[PDB]
DNA sequence: GCCTTGACCTTCCCCTTGCTGGAAGGTTTAACCTGTGTGCAGTCTGACGCGGCG
């Protein structure tokens, strides 16, 4: 996987919502990492690593 | 207020579960202490076994006094080892002569004549016996206490009270747990007399329902008393001074174990720096620093203050001998001692150097003449330095295989070894029935052939009778009769075994 | 289910042989347990006859020693 | 003493030096607490007695016998 | 063993105090030889086929 | 050799003990030289046996005619080395220890005993939180947890007459306090009043647990650890190959730490060193 | 050299050259795959790639 | 053929004199699970019949 | 085939001089120096449990 920086987003794995999830990541040679994302209830969340 | 920070983290802690946060984090509570830490710290332990060499005067009981180790260091007509250099060596306020001691052991010993018959003046504690006492005292104080002999000396008292103190457990033994007894009224009269049978009938006085049913293990409830009372038959004195001493020694010894506690805990971070200079990857970390704590316990346990320098570095490069001792001892499945170790060391030092100037690695030869030594031992240093291999490693490239697979038993059985020498057996017995009954036996017995045992030329002769040389020819034509082209041909195969 | 059937089983030594081994040792082990070989997995780890098969006409004599002493 | 500045004094090592004590032709020096062997002045010349008389050639046995005769 | 030990006291003759670790062909194999290689360390004496 | 059945339990410390053949003391395996057993290490031939077919550690004693026959040079016991497989030794500790199993799996099975949480009891034995063995007075509970300065403050409003204590010897008296018999008729008839869901639930779960424990025989204070067995030499080797190089089990290596910290640990015993220390090599005993 | 040596001798990719024939060495040699460090893993592989 | 000592070798020198028959024993590594087991603490054990 | 009968070999162990060398194992130095981590590990994953949290 090349790096940069990557978006995609998964199929409502709440299947319950039954809705996209949208999320993003960033990816260095060399470092830590970075995860953005959707939760169902319309609110961004972070993560490192 | 760092107890405070470990409140509020504990109670949302992170679930956490290692013990180098846990322990370092108690480390930080207690902060730094520094340039005067160091020497009031001193004055206090100071200040504890000086209350303590005082204390350390006037012992009717320990009768066994520094004049007697004194008698004791020149019984066998001299000494001049460190003996003496704990003794009484006044500071000013180095192996001791003859004449120097025997000054200094005048006066104290005149004391000791002059002050023992004075007690008896109208009371133990009297005041020109007491002030004489106080004399002996005083005049040990400016002297100062004396080696590890005296803890002895110390124990000597103990074992005292770890009699005395134990006998009135064993007498409260027999005493307060079968019947009944009061205790607001038992320890004031118990401390009334304490010498006699006198209060008794005044306890009794009461009328005490419980107290008239006093048989049956009364022969050993006074015979327990009787311990007691051959015990003050035995000291001479009705301990209220001496416990007293304990007492002042107690604190004394107490005041330098609170003391250099915060001397430890001034000190730690100290440690961890030591240890992670020394945590190149031979062990671990936290068995490493638990070392360098005892390196630094006994860095303080025997600390000047007066050479004006630091704690730290003295202390320091005691903790690096505990450790790099420590790291040697263990670390290895095989125990290599500590010569051979120092030895790689150096030759791996040197062995640097020379591929940064040949370019190459080194030549024994030449990194052993210049290591001034032959190669044998160099070689069989290399032959023994490299670790263990971990059975369980994967010489499959994948979780196909481990290592502990691809090896053998070489040591058990083999079936068909054990057939053939069973066979073997057979055809040697088989040919031994062919034989004369006596001679074949004599040669079981001789060959320690169907018993656990082997007999020789005179024990087998001897069982039978004398004969030696005839016994020697007799197995002999037992051969001749046995080599015989006809029964070997069943032991021919054999030849090969 | 099928997985929990087979766990929750009179005995335990084809339990503890597929799944989850620890929690079924702990389980055993308080309750003072004991197993008299009526499956086939455990008289095949013993090496003994199985009760089936060639080896039914055996196991059902021992069942009448365990009756007959 | 220390036992190396004593055996450097007189030539001897500390290996020759307990070979000679155990042979019973000297003072026995005694030790200290941790062991080492307490020499002493009278241990020095007795030992420099022992040393010079097999250089004379008088043997193990004789020179002992010098010096208890040291001792007389 | 007594056994082969009376064996020996029949015959007499023994094992030196040297035993054998000599290489062979491995079972079932054969074939023919076309090279032979030897490495020696250094300082020590190369001996007659070395 | 024949048998019926098979039966499990805990084992108690008499019995591990009766299942050895000699205490082990230090971690040295062999000489680097000599390769050969030492005393009381991990291959001393005169707890687990000999190295050879009726051979000791010198050679005093073969070929069977010292039968029963103990080498006192050394004091190794003649006989095969068969018995590599079977003689497992034993270790005695300084202070007890947790089995983890019996906690710290899905369910406990022992603060489930005792209604306890699980943290709770981890903050127990990493030495961070005091706890009541048992209030001598009616102010405090069993149970009841303390931190180090609330545990000073009752401390200074009473001092002796209460019972607690911090680490896992606590454990051990507290779970020796307790009966079975007399809770598990309480809960008995606990249920009758509200069977509703968990109460019911949890109810049923610990009164099976309990009468389990009653009628096994079983303790529940042998759950935790003054002893420990050593396993024989041949289940966890130390042999050559060809090369001359030794492989190793690494089980060795968890076993030989073990034993330094635990004698290390009676050093500072016998020092009666700060508490700090003591605690951190706890710490470090439980981990290993 | 420590790191160098074990990496050209101790990994996942230095292979053993195939000498069947010159295909097999210059198919081996004009090799890709996904494996190994900041790579992939058949347990944390699908279909999709 | 496997695990038993006694029967391999017992049986062995049966069939070289003539003779098909049998005599099992009780594997090995059974008892190596008991040691096993035993290492932790367990009273496990056998009882007759 | 029973007794020796004397004389002979071989091997092992121990013992005398005057030390020497080497292994294995112990205890103290005063300029000083105070809070890791350190390269992980790339997040598989669906059911089923269970604990807090509503
Ligand atoms: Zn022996």
């Amino acid at each position: 996987r090349s790096p940069g920086v990557f978006f995609d987003s998964d199929k409502g794995k709440t299947h319950s919502s039954g809705k996209v999830l949208y999320n993003a990541r960033i990816i260095p040679y060399r470092g830590s990492w970075l995860d953005f994302e959707f939760d169902p209830k319309d609110n961004l969340f972070v993560r490192i690593d | 207020a760092a107890a405070q920070v470990l409140s509020s983290v504990e109670s949302e802690i992170g679930r956490t579960t290692d013990p180098v946060r846990m322990y370092m984090r108690e480390m930080g509570t207690v902060e730094l202490l520094t340039r005067e830490g160091e020497i009031d710290i001193a004055k206090r332990i100071e200040d504890g076994i000086n209350q303590v060499q005082c204390s350390v005067a006037e012992y009717p009981e320990a009768i066994t006094y520094l004049l007697e180790q004194y008698d004791r260091v020149e019984a066998e007509e001299a000494r001049l080892s460190d003996l003496i250099t704990g003794f009484v060596d006044p500071n000013a306020e180095n192996s001791i002569d003859p004449e120097l001691a025997r000054e200094k052991f005048a006066e104290l010993r005149a004391q000791y004549v002059v002050t023992r018959d004075t007690i008896k003046a109208k009371g133990r504690s009297h005041a020109t016996a007491q002030e004489e006492i106080l004399k002996l005292s005083e005049v040990f104080k400016q002297f100062r206490l004396v080696p590890k002999q005296f803890d002895y000396l110390v124990n000597s008292m103990r074992v005292m009270m770890d009699r005395v103190r134990t006998q009135e457990r064993l007498i409260m033994k027999l005493c307060v747990e079968q019947c009944k007894m009061p205790k607001k009224n038992f320890i004031t009269l118990f401390t009334g007399n304490e010498t006699s049978d006198t209060w008794f009938n005044a306890a009794i006085a009461m009328n005490k329902p419980w107290s008239e049913k006093l048989h049956d293990v009364s022969e050993e409830v006074h015979r327990a008393l009787q311990k007691l009372q051959q015990i003050e038959e035995e000291t001479g004195l009705t301990i209220e001074q001496v416990k007293d001493i304990n007492r002042r020694m107690s604190i004394g010894e107490a005041k330098a174990r609170r003391a250099k506690k915060e001397m430890v805990e001034a000190n730690l971070r100290l440690v961890i720096s030591i240890a992670k200079k020394y945590t190149n990857r031979g062990l671990q970390f936290l068995d490493l620093i638990q070392e360098g704590n005892i390196g630094l316990m006994k860095a303080v346990d025997k600390f000047e203050y007066r050479r004006g320098y630091k704690f730290s570095t003295y202390a320091t490069w005691w903790i690096r001998q505990a450790i790099t001792r420590s790291i040697a001892d263990q670390a290895r499945t095989i125990r290599i001692p500590v010569h051979m170790i120092e030895t790689i060391n150096k030759l791996n030092r040197i062995s640097r150097q020379m591929l940064q100037e040949m370019g190459r690695e080194p030549t024994p030869e030449e990194l052993a003449e210049r290591m001034l030594m032959p190669e044998d031992k160099i070689r069989k240093v290399l032959k023994i330095a490299k670790e263990p291999i971990s059975m369980e490693t994967p010489i499959g490239d994948d979780e196909d295989s481990h290592l502990g697979d691809f090896i053998e038993d070489t040591t058990l059985e083999l079936p068909l070894d054990s057939a053939t020498t069973e066979s073997l057996r057979a055809a040697t017995h088989d040919v031994l029935a062919g034989l004369t009954a006596r001679e074949a036996k004599v040669l079981r017995m001789r060959f320690g052939i169907d018993m656990n045992t082997d007999y020789t030329l005179e024990e087998v002769g001897k069982q039978f009778d004398v004969t030696r040389e005839r016994i020697r020819q007799i197995e002999a034509k037992a051969l001749r009769k046995l080599r015989h082209p006809s029964r070997s041909e069943v032991l021919r195969s054999f030849l090969d075994d | 289910g099928i997985t929990k059937a087979s766990l929750a089983t009179e005995s335990f030594i084809s339990a503890a042989s597929f799944q989850e081994t620890t929690r079924v040792l702990t389980e055993a082990a308080v309750a003072g347990k004991r197993d008299e070989l009526r499956g086939l997995k455990e008289n095949v780890i013993v090496g003994r006859l199985i009760p089936a098969g060639t080896g039914y006409a055996y196991h059902q004599d021992r069942m009448r020693r365990r009756a007959a002493g | 003493m220390n036992i190396s500045d004593v055996a450097k004094i007189t030539g001897l090592t500390s290996k020759a030096i307990r070979f000679y004590e155990e042979k019973g032709l000297v003072t026995p020096p005694m030790r200290s607490e941790n062991g080492y062997r307490t020499y002493t002045q009278q241990h020095l010349n007795e030992l420099t007695l022992l040393r010079q008389a097999r250089q004379v050639g008088f043997n193990l046995e004789e020179s002992g016998e010098l010096v208890n005769l040291f001792n007389d | 063993t007594p056994e082969e030990k009376l064996l020996r006291a029949i015959f007499g003759e023994k094992a030196s105090d040297v035993k054998d670790s000599s290489l062979r062909v491995p079972n079932g194999v054969s074939g023919t030889v076309i090279d032979v290689q030897v490495f020696t360390r250094d300082g020590v004496e190369k001996d007659k086929r070395a | 050799e024949e048998f019926d059945a098979i039966k499990i339990a805990l084992a108690s410390p008499d019995m591990i003990r009766s299942w050895s053949f000699g205490e082990v003391k230090k971690p040295e395996t062999i000489n680097y030289r000599t390769f050969k057993p030492e005393r009381d290490g991990l291959f001393c031939a005169r707890i687990f046996g000999p190295v050879k077919d009726y051979e000791c550690l010198c050679g005093k004693y073969k070929r069977l005619k010292h039968r029963g026959v103990i080498c006192e040079k050394c004091g190794v016991e003649v006989t095969q080395t068969k018995v590599r497989r079977e003689r497992m030794g034993h270790i005695e500790l300084a202070s007890p220890t947790a089995h983890i199993w019996f906690l710290k799996s899905l369910p406990s099975r022992i603060g489930l005993l005792l209604d306890m949480p699980l943290r709770d009891i981890e903050r127990v034995l990493y030495f961070e939180s005091y706890v009541v063995i048992e209030g001598g007075m009616t102010n405090l509970e069993r149970q009841q947890i303390l931190t180090e300065e609330q545990y000073l403050d009752a401390l200074e409003e009473f001092g002796d007459e209460f019972d607690a204590k911090m680490g896992a010897e606590a454990i051990q008296a507290l779970l020796k306090s307790m009966d079975l018999e007399q809770e598990c008729e309480q809960l008995r008839e606990e249920l009758n009043e509200t069977n509703s869901e968990t109460k019911r639930k949890k109810l049923t779960k610990r009164i099976k647990l309990l009468e389990a424990f009653v009628q096994s025989g079983n303790k529940p204070e042998w759950m935790i650890l003054t002893v420990l067995p050593v396993l024989p030499p041949d289940l966890r080797p130390l042999v050559p190959l060809d090369g001359g190089r030794f492989a190793t089990s690494d089980l060795n290596d968890l076993y030989r730490r073990v034993i330094n910290r635990n004698n290390r640990l009676k050093r500072l015993l016998d020092l009666a060193a700060p508490d700090i220390i003591v605690r951190n090599e706890k710490r470090m005993l439980q981990e290993a | 050299s420590a790191a160098v040596k074990e990496f050209f001798g101790s990994s996942q990719l230095s292979q053993f050259m195939d000498q069947n024939n010159p295909l097999s060495e210059i198919t081996h040699k004009r090799r890709i795959s996904a494996l190994g460090p900041g790579g992939l893993t058949r347990e944390r592989a699908g279909f999709e790639v | 053929k496997s695990d038993d000592v006694n029967g391999r070798t017992k049986m062995y020198k049966n069939i070289v004199d003539g003779n098909h028959q049998m005599e099992p024993g009780m594997p090995e590594s059974f008892n190596v699970l008991l040691k096993e087991i035993r290492s932790l603490g367990i009273n496990i054990e056998l009882e007759d019949e």
